[PDB]
């Protein structure tokens, strides 16, 4: 199925930080409006083409979506914390992260881990502060992976819809950014999971596209809206005023 | 050091450009002392306002604020909106000094005319000076003092509605905002040009010199030199054809000083639409601003005409003025002014018979 | 040889940076290295193990510069992907084999950099060692030792550090070295390889809890962070500007004066200005006619004991017209002027053919 | 240095062509600045290289030059129409435009040839020797306001009479300088008066 990217999807391109202005960023970002693709957590973690990077949506509650395989790689977001690990991992056919659903804690306790089986070459490991494990949040993310410099970016917003992306603006803070330097040519989602019964978490896929993309910087360097060089002439013309 | 040696296998492009560039700065000061400095001293009006009816009061230079400038020349102000060797100069006559101009140029107007600007001020009442303007426009000086009352209230009202426009809407200045705007680009653009590589490795001469020996990086410096050159002759070429273009701008609005303000024009559009009276110069950012005071012919009504009346078998012309009819009477009228008056042979002039004049009457001449 | 009277711009002023400011981000997370060479036990040269480490600062000059080993086989300056620092003792004339032996053909082969390090400090075992295992061909049978050795049979810990330069980015990336912080004082500037000059100093404005660099519209950098202590230091461009010399004329005096635009003369009879600093004119509270014209409303001129004054230009008499309601003033006589008026009209007609001016007869 | 504006266009036209010819002693980077020397030392394989830098250096110079004269000759052309404007007005005619044919009230002007310009000897009429006097805007003579055709009414203190507007030659007024309209209750700062 497929939805539309109203306004999501914008992050911070770079680290630095503008006041009262409108920056162009020929950047690789995800296109207003866009027919994104909406797969369901029916169980739903298939391998998907990781052209130009890759756009991730996660309404996500008990921590659903755990971790994601690029390349072997992993950022493997589990409940402790996050855990990115580049390695040879023998990765499964159906890699996930697998949860107990309240099996008697009243609380979805992550215990298990089929994203892989083994590592054989281990070339870098990050861990991560831990995090509240909790939908009332559009918990976004947006993974690069440029001249081997690998990049993510990702922010935790309030919103409160139920299946379809909200209409509203934020900004993707970066939180990792590593030299991996290996050749990702595919992904696959890791999710939260032999029987079971897949949390309700709408986690969409978005194909980012290089595109001159119009950001506006506040007073205080957060961007507070944006345009596109593409969606209509509208935009086009805003563009190229600079306003 | 390293570029610096090799910008010198150019020769003296630079010594060219600052002196252009110098040279346009030279001339924007004589620009604005051209328009401005039109004045030899500096004349105030008196405290006492007794101008007939006419309040100046919003173009008059208001000594409450610190700058001592005008009401008017408060709101154009506001409307009106050193990086890598680029230095603004400042203009050689502050702000103060041009609104002083001004203020000297408004007070000559009001208490001598246009006799300041031919020698000595001479004073005069300014509503006999109003009866100047209209003599000077084809209607008698009587028309000024019988309506000298909804004459002063015309101007006191249209002077009310100018704070309006341009209090109201911050877009009548453009023509002052482009030329702001031309010029922060054309600077900007400038300063942008240091960016890009010009076909060179990278646009940071300390990339090229740190990752490159000095024969291939020599090379590469070059390349940034002339797109560099090259960009910074493009900014003075246009600066050269702006710097015509205002003054050209600036020339005529110091012939505007010289014609309307310092005296009547009959030019035909030049000082306003319609027939000029008085013009009053206020201080613009980068510019001057003219309230153009003008007569404007109003509430017309048809009427029978002759070229030359029939007395005695003797045609009778007008000394001044031309001859209507109210359908059963022929009167002698001013052209731009009803005010019929009994045809007499004190305002005609006898010339020649009756039978060589197309359209000639057969009334009487008193 | 001689200069009419007027403002001259001579040469360009600028501040010389008392110091180029470099601010790399805190040498922090140091390199394993350290207990690498020295680590309580090491494995045998056959069962070398891999030590290869990922965005570590490795501290080779300290290393280099130790003056405690016994072949650097061969830094800070040059950043690799990883280390493949291996670990291991061979005996004595076994160093020589570690090179681009019977160690390089059985325990060992070397396609970075080699040290050692004399090993019967520590490792030799009095009265016998054989901990170690040695592959005499290629077969492990036993290494031997023994205290009273020479140097020939003297063991030697030899750890490998081979360097990589493989597509991925570079992550092992030596101490860089960092200067102070000095404000109010141009100095050039480059903490994360963003050179530039500027006067630093403390800033209001607030970055976000990520970001690093500052830039106006114009792309140029205005704000930086230091790297080493969260603190928002806004970069203003370093003084500079021209200098203009007032001169009355050689025909007049040969004394002069300098301005240098657009400085506080804490940058440089010493004459603050709108338009700059002005050296060797003195203030008079008096004002005249514009003589030469210094800028914002100050022009200089030689007077009367003669010297060079700057003042306030005035811009003429200050009269008052007296006038009234019922007053006029009318002339009783005239005067015929006869004023002057110049207008060019035309240059002269220069033509000029590439051929000859660029080439010339070639 | 009245011929200031004459003596920069020569200035500024003699500088112009000075940089040119200098910029014929400049490298642009390459071995000499003398196109013989690169001819007569190196083969044409690598001479090309050579020449072509100094034909780059050459031509951006005369290039540069020629838009600075194309520039410098559009203000030349609008300074001879002011002075061909002068000319038709100012010499050929009285003008009343203001300050256009020098300060004062111009009565004629002659033209005298400049090198490469012209020179204007403005005549105008400045007054001189102005006195103070109570002036009128009209006299009520008869319950009928007069106007003077083409004067100002002055007083001598005692006496009103009728200058003309810029020359003190007072007149009796009379029902010849003066016309009639209305009456003397309109007009603000009438006075009583006598008219012949
Ligand atoms: C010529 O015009 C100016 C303004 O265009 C006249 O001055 C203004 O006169 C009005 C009416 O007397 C004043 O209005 C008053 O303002 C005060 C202060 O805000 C307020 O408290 C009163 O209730 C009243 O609204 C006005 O302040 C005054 N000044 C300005 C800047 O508008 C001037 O009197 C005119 N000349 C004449 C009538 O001779
Ligand atoms: C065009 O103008 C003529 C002259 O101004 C007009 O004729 C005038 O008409 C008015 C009334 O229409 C006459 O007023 C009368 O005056 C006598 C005094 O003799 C008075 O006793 C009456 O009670 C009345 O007020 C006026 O006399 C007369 N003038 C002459 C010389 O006959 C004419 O009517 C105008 N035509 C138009 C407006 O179409
Ligand atoms: C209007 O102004 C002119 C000058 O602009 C006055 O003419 C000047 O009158 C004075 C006094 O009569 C002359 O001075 C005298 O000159 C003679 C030489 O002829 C000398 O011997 C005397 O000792 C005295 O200095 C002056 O020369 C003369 N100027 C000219 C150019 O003729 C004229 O009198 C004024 N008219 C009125 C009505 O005030
Ligand atoms: C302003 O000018 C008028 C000019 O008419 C002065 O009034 C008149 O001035 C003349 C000239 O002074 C007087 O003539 C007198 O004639 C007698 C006899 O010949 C003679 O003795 C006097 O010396 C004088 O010349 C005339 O009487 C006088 N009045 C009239 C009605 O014409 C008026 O006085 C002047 N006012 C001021 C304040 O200057
Ligand atoms: C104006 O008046 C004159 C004379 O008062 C008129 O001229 C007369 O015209 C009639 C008929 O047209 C002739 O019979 C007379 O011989 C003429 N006399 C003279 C002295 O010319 C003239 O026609 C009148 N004009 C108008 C327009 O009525
Ligand atoms: C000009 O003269 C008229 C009359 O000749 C003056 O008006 C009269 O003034 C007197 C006394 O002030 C009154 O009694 C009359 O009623 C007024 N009207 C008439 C028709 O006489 C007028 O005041 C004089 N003006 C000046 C400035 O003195
Ligand atoms: C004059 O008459 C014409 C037609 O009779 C009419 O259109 C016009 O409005 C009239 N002019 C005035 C001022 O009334
Ligand atoms: C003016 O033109 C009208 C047009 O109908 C004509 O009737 C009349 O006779 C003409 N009069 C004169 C004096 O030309
Ligand atoms: C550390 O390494 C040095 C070699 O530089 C060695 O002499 C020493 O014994 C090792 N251990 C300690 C505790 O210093
Ligand atoms: C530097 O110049 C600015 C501009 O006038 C002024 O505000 C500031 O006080 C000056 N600082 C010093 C230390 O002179
Ligand atoms: C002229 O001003 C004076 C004093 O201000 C006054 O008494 C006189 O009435 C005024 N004249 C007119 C005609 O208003």
């Amino acid at each position: 199925a497929y939805t539309n990217s109203f306004t999501r999807g914008v992050y911070y391109p770079d680290k630095v930080f503008r006041s009262s202005v409108l920056h162009s960023t020929q950047d690789l970002f995800l296109p207003f409006f866009s027919n994104v693709t909406w797969f369901h957590a029916r169980f739903d973690n298939p391998v998907l083409p990781f052209n130009d990077g890759v756009y991730f949506a996660s309404t996500e509650k008990s921590n659903i979506i755990r971790g994601w395989i690029f390349g072997s790689l992993l950022i493997v977001n589990n409940a402790t914390n996050v855990v990115i690990k580049v390695c040879e991992f023998q990765f499964c056919n159906d890699p996930f992260l697998g949860v107990y659903y309240h099996k008697n804690n009243k609380s979805w306790m992550e215990s298990e881990f089929r994203v892989y089986s083994s590592a054989n070459n281990c070339t870098f490991e990050y861990v991560s502060q831990p995090f509240l494990m909790d939908f009332k949040n559009l918990r976004e993310f947006v993974f690069k992976n440029i001249d081997g410099y690998f990049k993510i970016y990702s922010k935790h917003t309030p919103i409160n819809l139920v299946r379809d992306l909200p209409q509203g603006f934020s900004a993707l803070e970066p939180l990792v950014d590593l030299p991996i330097g290996i050749n990702i040519t595919r992904f696959q989602t890791l999710l939260a999971l032999s029987g079971w019964t897949a949390g309700a978490a709408a986690y969409y896929v978005g194909y980012l596209q290089p595109r001159t993309f119009l950001l506006k910087y506040n007073e205080n360097g957060t961007i507070t809206d944006a345009v596109d060089c593409a969606l209509d002439p509208l935009s086009e013309t805003k563009c190229t005023l600079k306003s | 050091t390293e570029c610096s040696n090799l910008l010198l296998q150019y020769g003296s492009f630079c010594t060219q450009l600052n002196r252009a560039l110098t040279g346009i700065a030279v001339e924007q000061d004589k620009n604005t002392q051209e328009v401005f400095a039109q004045v030899k001293q500096i004349y105030k009006t008196p405290p006492i306002k007794d101008f007939g009816g006419f309040n100046f009061s919003q173009i008059l230079p208001d000594p409450s604020k610190p700058s001592k400038r005008s009401f008017i020349e408060d709101l154009l102000f506001n409307k009106v909106t050193k990086f890598n060797g680029l230095t603004v100069l400042p203009p050689l006559l502050t702000d103060e000094m041009i609104a002083q101009y001004t203020s000297a140029l408004l007070a000559g107007t009001i208490t001598s005319g246009w006799t300041f600007g031919a020698g000595a001020a001479l004073q005069i009442p300014f509503a006999m000076q109003m009866a100047y303007r209209f003599n000077g426009i084809g209607v008698t000086q009587n028309v000024l003092y019988e309506n000298q009352k909804l004459i002063a209230n015309q101007f006191n009202s249209a002077i009310g509605k100018i704070q309006d426009s341009l209090s109201s809407t911050a877009s009548a200045l453009g023509k002052l905002q482009d030329v702001v705007n031309q010029n922060a680009q054309a600077l900007n653009t400038l300063v942008k040009q240091l960016s890009s590589n010009f076909g060179a490795i990278s646009s940071v001469l300390n990339d090229i010199l740190s990752r490159l020996d000095p024969p291939e990086a020599e090379v590469q410096i070059d390349r940034l030199i002339t797109g560099r050159l090259q960009s910074l002759q493009t900014y003075v070429t246009q600066q050269l054809i702006r710097a015509a273009e205002i003054r050209a701008s600036a020339n005529l609005a110091a012939t505007k000083m010289s014609e309307c303000v310092l005296g009547q024009s009959k030019r035909v559009d030049f000082c306003g639409k319609g027939y000029h009276l008085m013009s009053f110069p206020q201080s613009a950012p980068h510019g001057v601003v003219f309230l153009h005071v003008t007569y404007v012919p109003a509430q017309e009504k048809n009427f029978t005409t002759a070229p030359a009346i029939c007395h005695d078998g003797k045609a009778h012309f007008p000394r001044e003025g031309v001859f209507v009819s109210n359908g059963t009477h022929w009167f002698v009228t001013q052209r731009n002014f009803y005010e019929p008056q009994i045809i007499t042979t004190d305002n005609t002039f006898v010339s020649g018979n009756c039978d060589v004049v197309i359209g000639i009457v057969n009334n009487t001449v008193y | 040889f001689t200069v009419e009277k007027g403002i001259y711009q001579t040469s360009n002023f600028r501040v010389q940076p008392t110091e180029s400011i470099v601010r790399f981000p805190n040498i922090t997370n140091l390199c394993p290295f350290g207990e690498v060479f020295n680590a309580t036990r090491f494995a045998s040269v056959y069962a070398w193990n891999r030590k290869r480490i990922s965005n570590c600062v490795a501290d080779y000059s300290v290393l280099y510069n130790s003056a405690s080993f016994s072949t650097f086989k061969c830094l800070n300056d040059l950043c690799f992907t990883n280390v493949y620092a291996d670990s291991f003792v061979i005996r004595g004339d076994e160093v020589r084999q570690i090179a681009p032996g019977k160690i390089a053909d059985y325990n060992y082969k070397l396609p970075g950099c080699v040290i050692a390090w004399n090993s019967n400090n520590l490792d030799s075992k009095v009265g016998g060692n054989y901990n170690y295992l040695y592959r005499l061909f290629r077969p492990l049978q036993s290494y031997g030792f023994q205290p009273t050795n020479g140097v020939g049979y003297q063991p030697y810990r030899v750890v490998v550090l081979s360097f990589e330069l493989l597509h991925a980015p570079a992550t092992v990336c030596g101490p860089k070295k960092s200067t102070n912080l000095v404000k109010n004082k141009c100095v050039n500037f480059n903490f994360n390889g963003l050179t530039g000059t500027g006067v630093l100093t403390e800033s209001n404005k607030k970055f976000l809890p990520f970001q690093q660099f500052g830039r106006d519209i114009a792309d140029t950098t205005d704000a930086v962070r230091d790297p080493q202590t969260l603190e928002i230091l806004d970069i203003t461009p370093c003084s500079f500007g021209g200098v203009s010399v007032i001169t009355p004329g050689t025909n007049t005096s040969n004394q002069v004066a300098v301005l240098y635009q657009g400085v506080n003369c804490t940058e440089v009879n010493v004459f603050q200005t709108r338009a700059g600093c002005l050296i060797g004119a003195e203030h008079v509270n008096n004002s005249y006619e514009c003589d030469i014209p210094i800028g914002a409303g100050i022009c200089a001129s030689y007077q009367t004991s003669q010297s060079i004054i700057a003042y306030t230009m005035s811009l003429g008499a200050e009269n008052s017209v007296a006038y009234s309601n019922n007053s006029i003033a009318i002339p009783t006589n005239f005067t015929i002027s006869v004023t002057t008026e110049i207008l060019p009209v035309s240059m002269t007609k220069t033509s000029v053919d590439c051929t000859m001016y660029i080439c010339g007869d070639s």
